[PDB]
C-alpha cells in the first residue's frame, strides 16, 4: 500500500499485490477520519504516467493560452474551453498507440482540407480500430471540437488562420503520451511482420543460405526471378502500379538526359570521392555471449582462489564485473526487475558449476 | 553447497528453487601448406579473392529491431563490423557525390534554408505548393536499381574529364544484393510454441516443409533503413529532377523541387481557378509510380499552406507548434546529476520560448523540474534548476545571465552584489583598459573561493570589515570533496568536466519514470563524500538554527557563517559564484550586465521577430587549437595526463598559433574550478536560433538593463 | 600631460564624492580609472595634497583613514614627554627572594663561585605624541633587552628587541620610533637614574644599604624602523575607528569640516563626466552640490556657450537657481 | 598483439621482420602468400586492387539480367517525341476514363466523412467520460469526495525509517 | 636606414607597451629567421 | 628585480622541448616555476 495526502484530515489509499515494472491492478480508497471508505479500482501500468506527476499547472495554462487564442468571437471559446480541457484529461487517463495515430490522422485530415486538391485514398488511412470502449470518447471529443470550429454554411472562416493554428495544436496533442512500447513482444512480431511481408507478397523470399557465398540453384533461379519481375515493367499497362519495379525506357531516358547536361544537375564534381553483440537478439540487456563469458570468468576466479570453504562473497563478484554489505547492496539495488532475474540466472548458473566442481 | 542450497531454499517460503535444487541433484538430466598451417594463428578469413555475391570472409549478415516513435515504429538493422566499413565506404562516397550536388538538402543546413525561404515567398506569393510524401520507401527499394543507375552513369571528373570507373562500388553494391537478415529469435520462439497472420503462415509454412526453422531470409528488394540513405537520396534527386524537366517540357509550368530522400516539395509557378491542373499532378504521379517512387495518400497540393520536415508554412507568419515543445519539455526527465538535468530543460525552455510560446508556462515548467529536484531528497540549491520569474530577456542572454539573475534576485536590496560587480567591472577595466594582468588571477585563483575573493578584493580595495562582511554569506555544497558517488538504471557491462567536453570535441530502450526512480532511489543512500561517505539528511541535520536576522531572508538557501560551524567543509560563499558569473557574462558577451536594473512606466496575439543585441570582446572566430594551447601554457600536468593521446596536430598547438587570447587566459580558469559555469564548452558552439519570434505584451514588460561606459563619458 | 592627468583624477573623484558620501580608504581611490598615478614613474608631482597615501600605495598599503592634514606637520613639533617604567627579570629566580625581606641586605651581600649569568630587561615606555594640527595620540614601547650581568663596572649587553603599540598615526610612530633611537638613552650617556630604586620595586623592600652601584648599557644600536604604516605594531587596545568620508569635497573626521582642496573642470569636464550617470536623481544631487563646492573654489573659466547650450540637455534649473 | 610475459617485448617484431624478409626472399600458392605477409605486420580503404574477382558461371546469368536495356546514349529529341506522344496517350486512355489518384476537396464532402468515420453512432457507449473509463470515474469519485467534504507520528515515522534503513 | 629601423623599432615598443596588444606572436614570427622576420615586422609597422 | 625562476617559466612556456630536453634534469624545484611564479613579465617574453 503507498499513501497520499489530499486535505488535513483525509488521507487516501493505494493497494496492490505485485511488484516491478509490469502493468498490475490497483485499488483506491479513502480515509476521512478512520473510516476507511471505498473509491474504486483499476488496471493499468505505472510506467505509463510519469507526464502528470507534477504538471497540473502548466496544462492548465496552456489550455487556458490556446483557448484564449480564440477571443476574436465572444461565444465561441465558452464552447471550446470545457471540451479541450475534458478531451485533454481523457487523454492523460488513457495511455494509448491508437490515440496517436488518431490524432496523427487528424492532422493529415487538416492539413488535406486546408488545401484544394488530395489523395483519393484518404479517408481510409484515418480510420483506426478501437478496443475496450476507451477511444470512443476521445475519438468523439476530437471530431466533436473539429466540427464545432469548421462547420458553417457563410460566416466559419471569418478568421482561419487562428482555427487552423488551434487545430493543429489540438491534432499534436499526440506527443503528450509517451512512446515506450507497450509490449516488446508484439512489436518485434509486428516488426518481423511489417519487414517480411512486402518479400513473401512479392515472390523472392529465400530461404537460409549457406552463409558463405555458395547459393543452390533453386536459389540462384529464384534470385534472377525475382531480378527479372522487377525489371519487366512496360509503359503502358496500367495494371501495375502499386507493385515494385521501374521500366528501362524512362530510365534510359533519365539517364540520357542527366549525362548531356539537361538537367539542373550535372556530372561536373569536384573534390573527387576517391580519397561483441549476436544479431539474433537486439534488444536483449544481456546476450549469450556474455553470459557464458562471465560465468566462464568467474568459475576460472573461484577455481584460482582454491589453493574448501566459499562465502557467499562469490556472488560479490557477480555484482563487481556487472556493473562490504554496503557496496553489495549499492551495487545490488541499481538493476531492474529483468536485470535481478538475469542476475539471479547467472547466480544460479555460478552455484551449480561450483556445486559440480566441488564433487 | 547443494544440501547448503536446497536447505536455504526450504527455510524460505518459495519452494520453485527448492524443486529446481532437488531435481538437479536427483541425477534426472544423464608437406601441404594449405591444410595443417591453417590452424595455430593463419588468418584464413582475410579476403583476397572473392565472387559476385561474398567476399571469403562472410556474407554481409544483419540484425533486425525496431525504433520507437510516436505514430508506429521504424524498422532499424544493424550489420556486423565487416559490412558495417563496407556501408561505411558507400556511404561516404555517396554523400561526397551528394556534396557535390546543390538541390537536395540532408546534410546541408544552407540549402534547407533556401528550400525554407523559397517556400515562404511562394506561399506569400499563391504559387502550387506540392508536399508529397512517399510510402514504404525503405522495404520497397533495392540495391539492383542502384547499381543499374551507377552503370548507366558516368561521373566526369571536374579538370581530367576522365570517366571514373566505378568497379569498387558496384562490387560492393553487388555484394549487398546478396546481404542475409537474420531473425529475431524471439519471434522464432513465439511462432515455434504457439488469430490469423499472413507472415506467421509463412513462418509454418517454412518452419518443416520445405526445409528447417527459418532464421536467414535474403531478398532481391530489401534496401535496409538507414543503411543506403545517401544513394537512395541521391536517386531521388535525380528522378525528380529527370521529373520537373518533363513537367517544365510538356505543361510549360516553372517547376522547383527539394528533396529529403523520403518526402519532397515542389514549388510550381503557372502561367496567367486551380482546377485545371488535375492532369498535371496525376500525370506526375502516374510517371513516379512508374519508377520505385509511390506517392502516398497523405501528399498534398495546394495553394495556402506548404509543409517540410513537419514545419508547416501559412500564408503571413508560421505555425509555433506549442504543445510539441510542451510534451517535449515534460518528457525526456534524464538526470543523473541536478546540474545537467537543469542544463537540459535549459536548453529545451529556450529552444521552446524561441517558437513564441509564452512567458508564464516556462516559469510553471521551471517550478516543476524545481519541485522534481526537491522530492529527490536533494533540497534546494542557489543555482538549482532554471530560475523563475523570468522575463523575455531569454533573448542575448545565455546561462550564465540567469543564473546571475536568479542569484540577483535572491537579495532584494542589492548593496553586496551591487559592489561585487562594480569591483568586477574595475578589475575588467584594470585588466583591459589598464591592460596589466596575467596569469596571476590564475596563481590567486586555483586555490579556492575564499581566498581567492579577498585577494580580489585587496587588489580592487577593501578593508577587513568587508572580508568579514561579503564572506558571511554561505550555503551548502554537498558536492564539495568530489561528486555524489551513485550507481544508476544503466545498461548491462558498464576531473573536471572542461576535460570531458574537449574529449568529446576531438574525438570524431530505457524508460525515464524507473530513471526518475532509480535516481530517487540512489540520492538516499551514502552519496556525499568526505576525506568516507555517510547521508544528505545527516549533513543537513548538522546545521544550527541561529536564526540571527541574516540567514533567514532565504530558508534552505543562504545562511550565515556562525551557522555552519558543526559542518564547515561543505560551505563556500555565493558571492565568489556572483563575481566569477559577472566576469564570465563579461568575457561571453560584454560589459552592459554591470549597470543597475530599472523597470519601465497588447492583445495577447501581436507577434513579431527579434534579434539577439550581443556585443562579444573575446575574438569573436574563437575556433579550435586556441583553448588547448592555453591548457598547455597554464595547465601543464593536465595538459600532459588526461589530455591529447588521441592527437597528432601538436606541432600547430605548439607553436603560438595566436597565442595569449585578449580573455581565453582568464575566462578558461574559472570555468575548470567551477563546476557550474560551462562557458567553455559553449563558446565553441552556435546560437542555433538566431531569430526569436515573441509577443508584443513581453517586450513591453521587460527589465531595461543597459550599460552606461563605465568611464562616466570621461576618457577621450 | 600628466598634469592634466592630476586635475581630470580629482575632478572624478571631488565629483563622484558629492554625489553620496564615501569613506576614504583604497576602495574609493583604486576604483577610479583615471588613478593612473601608479604609473607616470616620475612621481615627483603628486595631485593636490595625496602625497601620503600615494607614497604610502607606492608601498602598497593597506590602510583606511587618519587624520592626514600633513600640511601642519605631524612629524615635527611633537611633545617629547619620555619617561621610563622598572624591569622584570626573566629566568624568575626573584619569586623566592622577594617576599622574605619583610631583607635588602641579604640581596645586597648576594649580589656583591661567580654567578653572573644573563640579564633579562623588560621596559615599556608610555609617552603622547601630539602633533601641529587638532589630534592626539598615545604611544607604548615594550623593550625586551638580553644582555650579560657586569662585575662591578657598568654592564655587558648582547642584544635588543623593541615592539611599539599603542594610538598613534605613521607620522607619529615615526617621530617615537625615530626619538627612542636618538635620545639621550642608553645610546650615549644613557641618563640612567639606578639608585637602588627599580630594583626596591621589584625586589620588595624599603630599606637602603648606601650603595647605589649605579649601572649603565651600551646597546648596540638596532634599528627597528621597519612599520612606517597606520598599523599599531602587533598590538593596542584601540583599533579600526575615526572614518574618513567625504560629502561636498571636504574631509569630515567625524562630522566637521577640515578644509576643502581647490579642483578646476573648465566646463568642458563637468559636463563630460555629467554625460553618462546612474539615473536622474544622481544628476540632481551632484549638480545641485556643485555650485555650494563652487562657493570653495574660483573657477569661471568655464566657458558660457555653445557647451552649456548641450548642458541645457539636462532641464535641472531648479538646481541652477537655487545657489543664486 | 604478439606481445606476452616471457620476452622483453622487443625481440617479437625483429623476428616477425627476419620472417617476413625470408619468406618475400624465397618461397617453397598465390593467395597464401599474400594472406602470411598481411598477417603479420601491425597496421593497415577503397582501390581492393589486391582482390581477384574470380567468375563463378552465375555472374553471367546476372549481367544478362541486368544490363540488356541500358544504353545510356540516347538523343534529346527523341525524349521529347516520346514524352509527347506518352502524355497524348495518357489524357485520352486513362484520365478521361475516371482512373486518376488526386480529386478536388468538396469540404462539404470532407466534413460527412468525418462525422461518419469518427463520430460513432453504431456504438452502445453512453455521452459520459467518467462511466467509461474506470481512472475517470475513480478521480471524479476522489475529487467530489474531497472539494465538498503531536510527537506520536513524527516518531513513527523515524522509527518506520530506521527498520527500513536496517 | 638605421634611423628607418629604429622608428619601426619605437613603433613596434610603443604598440607592445602603450598599445600594450603584441605577445607570443613575434615569437612565431622571429623563429623563422632574419630575412622574413624583418620584412614582416615591417609590415606590421608599415611599408611597402 | 629580475631574479630565478623567471626566465625558466619563459622558456618552458614558449619552448617546451626545448625546456624539456637540454633543461632541468638537475632539478627538484619544478613546482615553483610551474605554478606561474610571477607569469608573462613585461617584456622578458619578447627580450628573450
Ligand atoms: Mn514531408
Ligand atoms: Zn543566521
Ligand atoms: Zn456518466
Amino acid at each position: 500500500a503507498q499513501r497520499f495526502y489530499l486535505a488535513e484530515s483525509l488521507v487516501g489509499f493505494l493497494f496492490y499485490q505485485k511488484t516491478g515494472e509490469r502493468s498490475r491492478c490497483y485499488s483506491v480508497y479513502l480515509s476521512d477520519n478512520g473510516v476507511m471508505s471505498e473509491q474504486g479500482s483499476f488496471y493499468c501500468d505505472p510506467k505509463r504516467f510519469f507526464l502528470p506527476v507534477f504538471s497540473d499547472e502548466v496544462l492548465a495554462g496552456m489550455c487556458e493560452e490556446m483557448t484564449s487564442w480564440l477571443d476574436f468571437d465572444t461565444g465561441l471559446m465558452n464552447d471550446t474551453g470545457p471540451i479541450l480541457r475534458l478531451l485533454v484529461l481523457a487523454i492523460l487517463c488513457s495511455p494509448s498507440k491508437r490515440n496517436q495515430t488518431f490524432l496523427q490522422g487528424l492532422r493529415y485530415f487538416l492539413m488535406a482540407f486546408a488545401n484544394q486538391i488530395h489523395h483519393i485514398d484518404l479517408t481510409s488511412k484515418l480510420v483506426v480500430e478501437c478496443k475496450s470502449s476507451s477511444e470512443v470518447v476521445v475519438q468523439r471529443l476530437a471530431v466533436g471540437l473539429f466540427i464545432r470550429l469548421l462547420s458553417g454554411e457563410s460566416d466559419a472562416s471569418l478568421f482561419f488562420s487562428r482555427r487552423f493554428k488551434y487545430l493543429l495544436n489540438v491534432s499534436y496533442l499526440c506527443h503528450l503520451i509517451t512512446k515506450e512500447t507497450p509490449d516488446r513482444l508484439t512489436d518485434q512480431i509486428k516488426c518481423f511482420e511489417k519487414f517480411i511481408e512486402p518479400k513473401v507478397k512479392f515472390g523472392c523470399a529465400v530461404v537460409n543460405p549457406s552463409l558463405n557465398g555458395k547459393l543452390t540453384v533453386d536459389q540462384e533461379d529464384i534470385m534472377i526471378n525475382g531480378l527479372k519481375k522487377f525489371f519487366s515493367k512496360s509503359l503502358r499497362d496500367t495494371e501495375d502500379v502499386q507493385t515494385p519495379g521501374v521500366c528501362k525506357e524512362l530510365l534510359n531516358y533519365c539517364v540520357s538526359l542527366f549525362n548531356r547536361g539537361k538537367l539542373k544537375v550535372s556530372g561536373e564534381l569536384k573534390n573527387n570521392p576517391f580519397r561483441i553483440p549476436k544479431l539474433d537478439e537486439l534488444g536483449n540487456i544481456l546476450s549469450t555471449y556474455d553470459k557464458e563469458k562471465l560465468v566462464s570468468a568467474c568459475v576460472s576466479s573461484m577455481a584460482e582462489r582454491f589453493k574448501n570453504l566459499d562465502p557467499d562473497s562469490t556472488d560479490y563478484l557477480i555484482l563487481k564485473n556487472l556493473t562490504t554489505q554496503e557496496e553489495l547492496s549499492l551495487m545490488y539495488e541499481a538493476l531492474t526487475e529483468e536485470q535481478v532475474e538475469s542476475f539471479n540466472e547467472i547466480k544460479h548458473d555460478v552455484q551449480v558449476a561450483l556445486a559440480k566442481m566441488a564433487d | 553447497l547443494l544440501k547448503n542450497l536446497t536447505t536455504s531454499s526450504y527455510v524460505d517460503e518459495e519452494y520453485f528453487m527448492c524443486f529446481k535444487y532437488l531435481l538437479i541433484q536427483g541425477h534426472f538430466d544423464q608437406f601441404t601448406n594449405a591444410a595443417l598451417r591453417n590452424l595455430c594463428f593463419y588468418s584464413e578469413d582475410s579476403p583476397t579473392e572473392f565472387t559476385s555475391i561474398s567476399s571469403n570472409s562472410g556474407n554481409l549478415k544483419f540484425g533486425l529491431s525496431y525504433k520507437e516513435q510516436v505514430g508506429s515504429n521504424r524498422e532499424l538493422y544493424v550489420g556486423d563490423l565487416n559490412t558495417k566499413l563496407m556501408t561505411r565506404l558507400v556511404e561516404d562516397f555517396s554523400e561526397a557525390v551528394g556534396n557535390s550536388m546543390k538541390y537536395t538538402c540532408l546534410n546541408s543546413e544552407k540549402e534547407f534554408e533556401r528550400a525554407i525561404c523559397d517556400m515562404k515567398m511562394a506561399v506569400n506569393n499563391g504559387d502550387l505548393s506540392c508536399s508529397y510524401d512517399h510510402s514504404k520507401w525503405g522495404p520497397t527499394m533495392s540495391p539492383a536499381l542502384f547499381l543499374a543507375l551507377l552503370q548507366m552513369l558516368e561521373l566526369r571528373t571536374p579538370v581530367d574529364r576522365s570517366k571514373i570507373d566505378l568497379d569498387s562500388v558496384k562490387s560492393i553494391l553487388k555484394w549487398h544484393l546478396h546481404k542475409v537478415v537474420e531473425v529475431p529469435i524471439n519471434v522464432a520462439e513465439a511462432y515455434c510454441i504457439g488469430s490469423t497472420s499472413l507472415s506467421e503462415e509463412f513462418f509454418h509454412q517454412t518452419m518443416q516443409l520445405n526445409g528447417q526453422i527459418p532464421s536467414h531470409i535474403m531478398s532481391v528488394l530489401d534496401m535496409g533503413q538507414g543503411i543506403l540513405h545517401n544513394t537512395s537520396d541521391l536517386y531521388g534527386l535525380i528522378t525528380e529532377q529527370f521529373l520537373c524537366y518533363a513537367l517544365d517540357l510538356l505543361y510549360d509550368v516553372i517547376p522547383v523541387s527539394y528533396t529529403s530522400s523520403d518526402d519532397q516539395i515542389t514549388l510550381i509557378k503557372t502561367p496567367s481557378d486551380a482546377a485545371e491542373w488535375l492532369e498535371m499532378i496525376c500525370f506526375h504521379e502516374f510517371l513516379s509510380s512508374k519508377l520505385n517512387k509511390f506517392v502516398s495518400p497523405k501528399s498534398v497540393i495546394g495553394t495556402f499552406v506548404a509543409e517540410f520536415k513537419s514545419r508547416f508554412f501559412v500564408m503571413g507568419e508560421e505555425t509555433p507548434l506549442l504543445t510539441k515543445f510542451v510534451a517535449a519539455a515534460l518528457h525526456n526527465v534524464k538526470c543523473k546529476t541536478p546540474t545537467q538535468l537543469s542544463e537540459t530543460i535549459d536548453t529545451i525552455c529556450d529552444q521552446c520560448i524561441a517558437n513564441g510560446v509564452s512567458t508564464k508556462i516556462v516559469t510553471r515548467i521551471s517550478k516543476r523540474v524545481n519541485q522534481l529536484i526537491r522530492y529527490s531528497g536533494y533540497g534546494e540549491t542557489p543555482f538549482g534548476a532554471i530560475e523563475d520569474q523570468d522575463v523575455k530577456d531569454w533573448v542575448d542572454g545565455s546561462r550564465g545571465y540567469r543564473l546571475q539573475r536568479k542569484i540577483e534576485a535572491i537579495f532584494h536590496d542589492d548593496k553586496e552584489t551591487s559592489f561585487i560587480r562594480n569591483c568586477a567591472r574595475k578589475v575588467f577595466n584594470d585588466i583591459k583598459r589598464g591592460r596589466i594582468f596575467e596569469e596571476n588571477l590564475i596563481n590567486l585563483i586555483g586555490r579556492g573561493g575564499d581566498e581567492a575573493l579577498t585577494g580580489f578584493l585587496q587588489y580592487a580595495g577593501c578593508s577587513e570589515q568587508e572580508v568579514n562582511r561579503v564572506l558571511n554569506y554561505r550555503w551548502v555544497n554537498l558536492s564539495s570533496f568530489g561528486d555524489l558517488r551513485l550507481v544508476l538504471r544503466t545498461k548491462l557491462m558498464t576531473v573536471p568536466t572542461l576535460i570531458k567536453t574537449l574529449q568529446s570535441k576531438l574525438s570524431r530502450q530505457s524508460s525515464v519514470a524507473s530513471g526518475f526512480i532509480g535516481f530517487c532511489k540512489s540520492m538516499g543512500s551514502k552519496c556525499v563524500r568526505d576525506g568516507g561517505f555517510l547521508y544528505i539528511k545527516e549533513v543537513y541535520s548538522g546545521v544550527s538554527a541561529c536564526t540571527c536576522e541574516i540567514c533567514a531572508l532565504k530558508p534552505k538557501i543562504i545562511y550565515c557563517n556562525n551557522s555552519l560551524n558543526k559542518v564547515s567543509q561543505f560551505s563556500k560563499p555565493i558571492l565568489w559564484d556572483y563575481f566569477s558569473l559577472v566576469l564570465t557574462n563579461a568575457c561571453e558577451l560584454g560589459e552592459w550586465v554591470f549597470s543597475t536594473v530599472k523597470e519601465p512606466q497588447n492583445n495577447q496575439n501581436f507577434f513579431w521577430a527579434v534579434k539577439p543585441k550581443v556585443v562579444r570582446q573575446i575574438e569573436d572566430q574563437l575556433g579550435m587549437n586556441h583553448v588547448l594551447q592555453s591548457i598547455r601554457r597554464n595547465y601543464p600536468v593536465l595538459f600532459d595526463e588526461h589530455l591529447t593521446p588521441f592527437m597528432n596536430d601538436l606541432q600547430v598547438s605548439r607553436t603560438m598559433d595566436s597565442g595569449r587570447l585578449k580573455f581565453l587566459d582568464v575566462c578558461i580558469a574559472l570555468d575548470m574550478m567551477n563546476e557550474n559555469l560551462g562557458i567553455i564548452s559553449h563558446l565553441l558552439k552556435t546560437r542555433d536560433n538566431s531569430v526569436y519570434i515573441v509577443k508584443q505584451s513581453d517586450c513591453a514588460l521587460a527589465h531595461i538593463r543597459q550599460s552606461s561606459y563605465t568611464d562616466w563619458e570621461l576618457g577621450l | 600631460s600628466p598634469q592634466q592627468i592630476c586635475t581630470n583624477f580629482k575632478t572624478q573623484l571631488v565629483l563622484s564624492s558629492m554625489v553620496n558620501p564615501l569613506v576614504l580608504s583604497t576602495s574609493c581611490l583604486k576604483s577610479f580609472f583615471w588613478f593612473n598615478e601608479v604609473l607616470e614613474l616620475e612621481d615627483d608631482s603628486q595631485i593636490e595634497l595625496a602625497e601620503l597615501t600615494d607614497f604610502a600605495l607606492m608601498v602598497k598599503n593597506q590602510n583606511v583613514s587618519r587624520a592626514m592634514f600633513v600640511e601642519d606637520i605631524a612629524m615635527g613639533y611633537v611633545v617629547s614627554n619620555f619617561e621610563g617604567v622598572r624591569i622584570s627579570l626573566s629566568n624568575v629566580m626573584v619569586d623566592g627572594v622577594q617576599l622574605p625581606p619583610q631583607d635588602i641586605g641579604e640581596l645586597f651581600g648576594l649580589k656583591a663561585g661567580l654567578v653572573v649569568q644573563i640579564d633579562h630587561v623588560r621596559m615599556s615606555t608610555k609617552f603622547k605624541l601630539k602633533r601641529k594640527m587638532v589630534y592626539s595620540f598615545s604611544l607604548e614601547c615594550i623593550m625586551d633587552v638580553g644582555e650579560i650581568q657586569n662585575k662591578e663596572v657598568i654592564l655587558k649587553v648582547v642584544a635588543v628587541d623593541q615592539s611599539v603599540s599603542g594610538s598613534g598615526g605613521n607620522h607619529m610612530l615615526l617621530d617615537g620610533v625615530s626619538v627612542v633611537a636618538s635620545l639621550p638613552l642608553f645610546t650615549g650617556q644613557a641618563s640612567f637614574d639606578l639608585a637602588a630604586m627599580l630594583i626596591e620595586s621589584n625586589l620588595a623592600g624599603s630599606n637602603d644599604n648606601f650603595l647605589m652601584r649605579n649601572v649603565t648599557l651600551d646597546l648596540g644600536g638596532f634599528s627597528p624602523e621597519l612599520s612606517d604604516k597606520y598599523s599599531y605594531r602587533l598590538s593596542g587596545p584601540e583599533n579600526q575607528e575615526d572614518p574618513l568620508v567625504l560629502k561636498d569635497g571636504a574631509f569630515y573626521v567625524g562630522g566637521e569640516r577640515l578644509s576643502t582642496y581647490k579642483v578646476e573642470f573648465t566646463g568642458d569636464l563637468v559636463v563630460k563626466a555629467l554625460g553618462a550617470l546612474e539615473d536622474d536623481e544622481s544628476v540632481v544631487s551632484m549638480l545641485h552640490q556643485l555650485w555650494p563646492y563652487l562657493k570653495a573654489t574660483s573657477q569661471v573659466i568655464l566657458f558660457q556657450q555653445e557647451d552649456f547650450t548641450i548642458v541645457h540637455d539636462l532641464y535641472k534649473k531648479q538646481l541652477t537657481k537655487s545657489i543664486e | 598483439n604478439y606481445n606476452n610475459r616471457f620476452v622483453a617485448d622487443w625481440v617479437i617484431e625483429r623476428i616477425r621482420w627476419l620472417l617476413i624478409e625470408i619468406l618475400k626472399a624465397s618461397k617453397s600458392e598465390d593467395q597464401e602468400y599474400q594472406r602470411l605477409i598481411h598477417s603479420l605486420s601491425n597496421v593497415k580503404l577503397e582501390n581492393l586492387e589486391h582482390l581477384k574477382r574470380n567468375s563463378l558461371d552465375y555472374d553471367e546469368r546476372l549481367n544478362e539480367s541486368l544490363f540488356i536495356g541500358l544504353k545510356g546514349d540516347i538523343r534529346e529529341s527523341t525524349v521529347r517525341e516520346e514524352l509527347i506522344k506518352l502524355k497524348l496517350w495518357f489524357k485520352d486512355e486513362v484520365f478521361s476514363k475516371g482512373l486518376g489518384k488526386f480529386k478536388l476537396t468538396d469540404r462539404r464532402e470532407l466534413l460527412e466523412s468525418l462525422s461518419s468515420l469518427g463520430a460513432h453512432l453504431d456504438s452502445d457507449v453512453s455521452s459520459c467520460p467518467f462511466c467509461n473509463n474506470k481512472l475517470m470515474e475513480i478521480v471524479y469519485n476522489v475529487t467530489f469526495s474531497c472539494v465538498e467534504r503531536s510527537n506520536i507520528e513524527k516518531h513513527y515515522l523515524s522509527v518506520l525509517s530506521l527498520c527500513n534503513k536496517i
